[PDB]
């Protein structure tokens, strides 16, 4: 009868362990706009993991650093979903 | 019997931390852009059916009581709950203007133990920060 | 750009 | 045209971080158990990610430790995924 | 919106099953771990993996075996599966001789240091402690 | 009901 305490958890992470997060001044971070774009799309009809994934894909592929300084420039990203849920996650319905 | 009931009155409660400024002494410089993010999140999560409640520049003392308090509501006749942190960050740990708080203290508010209302419920951590200083250069 |  | 090089990575931790994970001697560990039932009744028909969240819901409703130890006795577990995916996955086809 | 698996391969499926460990460790037997074993070689290979099992792996034989496999020639794979069975603590996992880090293990996977399976896949199953703390459960 |  009784449910683990930690059960039930969702973290989307931006980036993943150890690196940096892109943040565009004009546009607003990476993972933002990507989640934002795919929720105003699919938030009705896609389920939680569903949605993170094509955000992953979006923020990978759509996505590359501008900057003169060439230590953060030309620069990749990847964000991090983490689930310790027990079932599908659907906000519609 | 496979998907989460959200047969409930409200949807839930959808927080977000906008940190954009910081005290000089944590060696943060401004986040902008951040400002635009916060609406877009605040677009959409009101949009899904959240009720969306938008905090700025907020100390670490006031994140952390921030949540404190949301956890110790009563979230029965809620389907889920949400929070976005925008911010500044290193590994395990997100700034606020005064400077680092763990993540994990954060979101342990809402465990099973400490958030009844919440329990077999969905929590949702969306996470705008850096986790370390690494770069990812690609491939291909 | 720039980073978290 | 350039890919993250952390990304298309996916854990199937058997518990979340700074937790211990619990093993039968006579029948196995707990997250393995579920893994095998779920992949043997479903590998080639769900998503990865529904196959390890219905993982995650067995692992945390059906067990529940019996020991001799009361510091060991009637603990639970909640595993732990953590995905870079890109892409929904599925076995088949 | 799904990875392509029309390839002549699934891919590969390494398990390490590591259940006895060297005293000076001071970790003991995982009794169970063997039945864990045999039941995920029977499933990954039902899938589809070429499974191969290593058993009381030491953390340089754990390192050569992942190493070697992101050498490999994954273009007619689908994707790579790797499962570990052992003792572990936070961010770490068990050799025989003693532990070693899970990033160490999987960088040798990353884009740029196994172009085979870029695009592709990569999936580790970890059966191992990640602390000491336990789960009380609730209502 | 050992750990690992």
């Amino acid at each position: 009868y009784k449910i683990p305490v930690e059960a039930d958890f969702l973290f989307a992470y931006s980036t993943v362990p150890g690196y940096a997060s892109m943040r565009n001044p004009g546009r607003g971070s990476w993972f933002v706009q990507a989640l934002c774009s795919i929720l105003e799309e699919h938030g009705k009809d896609l389920e939680i993991m569903q949605i993170l994934t094509r955000v992953n894909d979006r923020v990978a592929r759509h996505f590359e650093s501008q900057s003169d300084d060439p230590h953060f420039h030309e620069k990749k990203q990847i964000p991090c979903v983490v689930s310790m849920l027990t079932k599908e996650l659907y906000f519609s319905q | 019997t496979y998907q989460y009931n959200m047969n409930f009155e409200k949807l839930g409660k959808c927080i977000i931390i906008n940190n954009k400024n910081f005290d000089k002494v944590t060696g943060m410089g401004v986040r902008n852009g951040t400002d635009k993010d916060a609406e877009a999140l605040f677009k959409c999560f009101r949009s899904l059916g959240f009720d969306v409640i938008v905090y700025n520049d907020c100390s670490c003392a006031k994140m952390q009581d921030l949540l404190k308090k949301a956890s110790e509501e009563d979230h029965t006749n809620a389907a889920c709950f949400a929070c976005i942190l925008l911010s500044h960050g290193e590994e395990n740990v997100i700034y606020g203007k005064d400077g680092v708080t763990p993540i994990k203290d954060l979101t342990a508010h809402f465990r099973g133990d400490r958030c009844k209302t919440l329990l077999e419920k969905p929590k949702l951590f969306f996470i705008q920060a850096c986790r370390g200083t690494e770069l990812d250069d690609g491939i291909q | 750009d720039e980073v978290x």
